[PDB]
């Protein structure tokens, strides 16, 4: 990892062998459930915020306190001697911790060397000495095992100015070749899939307490309807329409004090809940001289680096493109996430997590050819999904999650 | 009467479900119906050539963001490939150019000609760089199989083609003869085909 007389083929080989022996069964499977939100009705769950503060100004994309389920780490002893499958199961265990310790001290190192344009790059060229490096980085933040301070760290070395809290030049701006780009426009992906997860559990955070009232005031209604029913049994039955209209149905009607119609019997101070939380989450999407925010960095870049030069790599004009269109289409992720976004109790976040590393193991085997082994793995993870009560007692969180598809 | 009893209201549901159905309805309600436009300015933007004669190019003048997005797009549809897959940037991309196009009580004459100004520079915003050849390519490779591709595509020829655009009618015809290209009338011929009308039993049933 470390050796800086390394020949640049060597260097890449054993990167790819480090992250597929240790580290590259985890970052696939989170990768796979990356796009589906099971947020539990936790108080941790209701303490999170659309911003930190009072001010409306981002946080550093992926620090916060985010409780959105996600795959469980757990590592296998690296003793093969043992012929358990039991522990031959899993991924071999690794220092996981003076990994991300000394890539994040290499790719310092990494900025500073590259950025004098020395004529001696690790591994022979600036292609051989990041991007195997920034790969490498890509799949721990990928994993998520840097937290905190050492993300702090690295999205200051990825861009100081705009993650500054409050002449050094960060890696999007450094004259990269072409596969360092793809990886970067990878990173900057991921970091905008975090900003989209931090935005969907703010939202089933406000969901917490306006649901709560909107039941309230729906129910005194309800009681001030069935108290006044004896004073006239006409205007009974367009009274109770709403009552005996189907919860979804409910939830629309209740839900339309947007624009001026208002055919809602919304309480005023619940119409201006939900106003003023929307023009937040579109204020912080931002829907509604430097960049100070990541939609507005990668905004800059992309268009930059396309001016600068003419992109001979297809892939690399794709991935800028798709990323553009995302930040100029916040509203895009919101209406491709909320469809795929659950809400379940805190009682069975232990079921559902058993039924989603079921689910896993179901999906990921989709991507190797069928045998005996890999049958007796179906019929077993079959078996576990169907006795979980969570297969019954929520079937749309089934049908979101794309399983029959699966099978 | 019992129809509150057989199906009951918000408040006797619980609270994770009503959080659901209250994110879906959420989700519905507003988000779509929140719209805002950034068309206009991003295909500008895109157009705009970053400084090159600045820049140390010392060369021929390098192609746009948007040429080379139009190339790429291009491409894709000129590589051989069994079936037209689908390409989300594709169908978010066309859409952007679309708009971007035909932008959209008594007008004046020299009000009205502006209109007809700015539609005609909108459209050579995009067919300078290839756009007209982009659409026809993009309808040829769909070989008759109608598709969001094919939804997209056309709804940007139209864009471009607002008002009989005598220039870019020249250079879709113009490609064609020197292509030679079978494959777009025999796609547009099988479109007609699959092109649906009323049906009687749908209705009924």
């Amino acid at each position: 990892i470390e050796n800086k007389y390394m020949p640049g083929l060597l260097r890449a080989g054993y990167y790819d062998l480090l992250i597929d022996i240790h580290l590259s069964s985890y970052a696939t499977a989170r990768l796979m459930m990356n796009n589906e939100y099971i947020v539990p009705m936790t108080e941790e769950t209701k303490s999170i915020t659309l911003f930190p503060d009072e001010n409306k100004k981002h946080g550093l994309p992926g620090i916060g306190l985010s409780t959105s389920l996600r795959p469980r780490m757990q590592f296998s002893s690296p003793s093969f001697v043992s012929i358990s499958n039991e522990c031959y199961q899993y991924s071999p265990e690794f220092p996981l911790d003076i990994l991300k310790s000394k890539t994040i001290q290499m790719l310092t190192e990494a900025v500073k060397e590259g950025s004098l344009h020395a004529r001696d790059p690790v591994g022979g060229t600036t292609e051989f000495l990041f991007v195997p490096l920034i790969k490498l980085f890509y799949t721990l933040l990928i994993m998520g095992i840097f937290h905190n301070e050492d993300l702090k760290h690295i999205l200051q070395l990825i861009e100081p100015s705009v993650f500054k809290e409050a002449p050094k030049e960060g890696l999007l701006q450094m004259k990269l070749p072409e596969p360092v780009k793809l990886q970067m426009c990878l990173l900057l992906q991921y970091l905008c899939d975090c900003q989209v997860r931090h935005r969907i559990e703010a939202i089933v955070a406000f969901s917490d307490d306006f649901v709560a009232k909107l039941q309230d005031n729906q129910r005194f209604r309800y009681n001030e309807v069935m108290q006044a029913l004896n004073m006239s049994a006409a205007l009974t039955a367009r009274k109770t329409k709403e009552f005996r209209s189907p919860p979804q149905e409910q939830i629309n009607m209740l839900l339309n004090f947007k624009d001026d119609k208002s055919e809602c019997p919304c309480p005023e101070e619940i119409r201006d809940q939900l106003l003023d939380f929307h023009e937040d989450l579109m204020t912080h999407c931002g829907i509604e001289k430097k960049s100070s925010t990541l939609q507005q960095l990668i905004s800059e870049t992309m268009v930059r680096w396309a001016q600068e030069s003419v992109i001979e790599d297809p892939e690399l004009v794709r991935a800028m493109f798709v990323l553009l269109h995302r930040q100029y289409d916040g509203i895009g992720g919101l209406v491709r996430a909320l469809p795929k976004t659950y809400t379940i109790n805190g009682v069975s976040v232990e079921d559902t997590i058993n039924l989603l590393a079921s689910l896993g193991q179901i999906r990921s085997l989709l991507s190797v050819r069928m045998g005996k082994e890999e049958e007796k793995l179906m019929i077993r993870g079959l078996g576990d999904i169907m006795n979980n009560k969570v297969f019954y007692q929520h079937p749309n969180l089934m049908r979101a999650l794309g399983m029959h598809e699966t099978v | 009467v019992v129809a509150c009893f057989r199906m009951a209201p918000l408040y006797n549901l619980p609270r994770h479900r009503a959080v659901n159905l209250f994110l879906q309805g959420y989700e519905k309600s507003w988000i779509e119906t929140e719209e805002h436009y950034f068309e206009d300015k991003l295909i500008e933007d895109l157009a705009k050539p970053g400084a090159e004669p600045p820049e140390e190019d010392e060369g021929t003048k390098r192609v746009d963001p948007l040429h080379q997005l139009i190339l790429l797009f291009s491409r894709t549809a000129l590589t051989e490939k069994c079936k037209l897959e689908e390409d989300f940037l594709y169908m978010a991309y066309a859409d952007i150019m679309a708009k971007s196009c035909h932008d959209e009580e008594v007008k004046s004459f020299e009000e009205k000609e502006m209109e007809k100004q700015k539609l005609l520079y909108q459209q050579a915003r995009l067919h300078d760089r290839g756009a007209a050849e982009m659409v026809l390519q993009t309808i040829s490779a769909s070989k008759g199989e109608t598709g969001p591709m094919v939804a997209a595509t056309l709804k940007l020829g139209i864009a471009i083609l607002n008002g009989g655009n005598s220039t870019v009618q020249q250079k879709m015809l113009d490609y064609l003869k020197e292509k030679k290209d079978v494959g777009f009338f025999q796609s547009l011929a099988g479109l007609m085909q699959s092109c649906s009308v009323l049906d009687l039993n749908a209705f009924e049933r």
